[PDB]
């Protein structure tokens, strides 16, 4: 087994902590959802290759520009997260998170991940967004942003239902191996 | 960690740690507040445990088995004794507050009604000054500690055999040298997330809501000061580069 490091980046409410918790526990916690994620070393087997994938979150570091880059050393794959119920979190990707990740992690593959995909079919979500002349992020808007920033690929998931979660981490492991 | 504290914090939540007959007697709003307070203590217990692996397992093991020059061991684990002192003391107060709150005849049923006062004490005065000075020093030495580690593992056979031996148990899977250093750096930015969520479920008593609001402002002031006092040191950096 080879050791690879994964770091998840994105705005405060992009759902990155929930994504890491759901994958590491291998289910959506029923009794209590933790506020924070410390670290985790996942045992993954993708395309016949065994990898130890260390998982890290940057939640809480969004306002601290000198503390945050300390999470970046020796990263092998970056998951760049946005929330599908938050079109404003998508516009922060190209001129805030992308220049930072390319400066501290040159040549590291970035996977753009659209979280909370279940909220695309939520009535309360659609009503609250329509009040600000907005709508949930469309699949083509996510793909176009991933293409524009030079992402390795574009993927969607739902930590709430676990749909697409396992696929995101298996693809991140494949990206870290290249 | 010690068995007593591990069992007290083994459950995934406060609602699973307490007896179900004690859980039934409480309002859901109290259960929610207690679940987040329990997460704060449980993660503080794990943070102190991370610091003990760095001082007792790694640092002291290197000094006693490898007879490595102490200036090298210092470069690998900057401020570990000072950090261990600050967090072991904070943990002792959190654990004592829980112990005092236990029902007679019980080692697990408790409700912590007051926390803000302890959080204001930890994040103000001399103790806050010591955390600010220590984390500014630690985080400025973080990158150099990682490069020194990578040099020694790649070029020294006895150091590589030492690391492989002490990190072999499954309980150390996420606690290698680099993992411990980043776990420590990330600890300080977890405090506002935990305290804000405790505050969200602490409006029942106005003085407690006020104390948690003050504690939150103090942790953010501390974080902003630590962030401003950081400049990454480079091993063998020239004056012209600084
Ligand atoms: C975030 C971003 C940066 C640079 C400057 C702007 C472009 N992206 C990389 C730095 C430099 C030091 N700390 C930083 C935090």
């Amino acid at each position: 087994a080879i050791r690879k490091k994964l770091v998840i980046v994105g705005d405060g409410a992009c759902g990155k902590t929930c994504l890491l918790i759901v994958f590491s526990k291998d289910q959506f916690p029923e009794v209590y959802v933790p506020t924070v994620f410390e670290n985790y070393v996942a045992d993954i087997e993708v395309d016949g290759k065994q990898v130890e994938l260390a998982l890290w979150d940057t939640a809480g570091q969004e306002d601290y520009d000198r503390l945050r880059p300390l999470s970046y050393p020796d990263t092998d794959v970056i998951l760049m997260c946005f929330s599908i119920d938050s079109p404003d979190s998508l516009e922060n990707i190209p001129e805030k998170w992308t220049p930072e990740v390319k400066h501290f992690c040159p040549n590291v593959p970035i996977i753009l991940v659209g979280n909370k995909k279940d909220l695309r079919n939520d009535e309360h979500t659609r009503r609250e967004l329509a009040k600000m002349k907005q709508e949930p992020v469309k699949p083509e808007e996510g793909r176009d942003m991933a293409n524009r920033i030079g992402a390795f690929g574009y993927m969607e998931c739902s930590a709430k239902t676990k749909d697409g979660v396992r696929e995101v981490f298996e693809m991140a492991t494949r990206a870290a191996l290249q | 960690s010690m068995e007593m504290d591990e069992k007290d914090f083994a459950a995934d939540s406060w609602s699973l740690a307490v007896d179900s007959s004690f859980l039934q007697q409480h309002k859901k709003e109290v259960m929610k507040q207690q679940d987040v307070i329990y997460e704060l203590i449980q993660t503080e217990l794990h943070h102190v445990r991370t610091l003990k692996i760095m001082t007792r397992l790694f640092r002291t093991g290197m000094l006693e088995e490898l007879h490595l020059e102490p200036g090298v061991v210092q470069g690998l684990f900057p401020c570990v004794d000072e950090l261990s002192d600050i967090h072991t003391r904070f943990l002792s107060q959190l654990l004592e507050r829980r112990r005092q709150a236990l029902c007679p005849g019980s080692t697990r049923n408790f409700v912590i009604h007051r926390l803000g006062d302890l959080l204001i004490s930890q994040f103000s005065g001399p103790s806050a000054e010591q955390m600010c000075k220590t984390y500014s020093e630690f985080c400025s030495r973080h990158s150099k500690a990682l490069k020194l580690y990578k040099e020694l593992y790649a070029r020294d056979k006895r150091f590589q055999q030492f690391i492989r031996k002490v990190t072999r148990p499954a309980v150390l899977k996420r606690h290698g040298v680099q993992e411990c250093i980043l776990l420590v750096t990330q600890r300080i930015t977890k405090y506002p997330l935990l305290i804000s969520r405790i505050l969200q479920h602490s409006h029942g008593i106005e003085e407690e809501r006020q104390d948690l609001t003050t504690a939150l402002g103090l942790v953010k002031e501390l974080l902003s000061n630590v962030d401003e006092g950081i400049y990454q040191l480079e091993k063998g950096a020239r004056l012209q580069e600084i």
